[PDB]
């Protein structure tokens, strides 16, 4: 989830935009 | 842009930048 | 626990401390 | 809805709480 | 609610929104 | 205090409420 | 240093990176 | 006090030193 | 991505998010 | 400038990735 | 005052504190 | 640089005035 994405791993601005409404 | 680690109520402030007004949800569960 | 006055970024700040681990999802007007 | 009234007016962490998952 | 780590500024940050008005003392030293 | 109980350890919002005054 | 504004959680931010360790006591009005 | 001038109007870093322990 | 209103420290948050390891230069005005 | 402009109307990232080094 | 480990997102903001008008530079690559 | 001396190490408030225009 967003956080393996984004913590554990590393994202972009753009694969933020992924969690969204 | 760039590619860096957000964690905790950073990555939730991350969200709130990128999507405002649209919304999002924050599901670390998954 | 006050009451709040919350704007902006502040409040998904409370809604990651109130929520932790469940997460939160944010909704704003328009 | 709960963005504008914790702004606007004031807010309880009970309300806030309706809010997570 | 939940129990989560909360360590320096975020600390402090929880600390303000659970008491706002009635204050707080943050002594780490203990 | 609030260190070990809070940061090092983990705690609730009820617990933060001891630090009030 | 300059002079500050600061507001609501602002305001505990600035105390806890001016008072480090020793800790600090945040007592607003009313 | 403190909390209300620095939002009202402004505060110094050594005003606020003064609420340190 | 969404259009931002951000103000004192909330522009510079917005900075180091958008720019990461690029770093940044903050400029206000007088 | 971009610090007045993005607090007393908005602004966009792509405005704010100018001030990236 | 003191001496404490600012990293991140929580080094701007203390940039922010001290700098305030006079502005800053954050440039981590160095 | 700034993170070396502030992140990686430690640094004061005076410090961090080195890296002010
Ligand atoms: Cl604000
Ligand atoms: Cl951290
Ligand atoms: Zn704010
Ligand atoms: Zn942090």
């Amino acid at each position: 989830g967003i956080v393996e994405q984004c913590c554990t791993s590393i994202c972009s601005l753009y694969q933020l935009e992924n969690y969204c409404n | 842009f760039v590619n860096q680690h957000l964690c905790g109520s950073h990555l939730v402030e991350a969200l709130y930048l990128v999507c405002g007004e649209r919304g999002f949800f924050y599901t670390p569960k998954t």
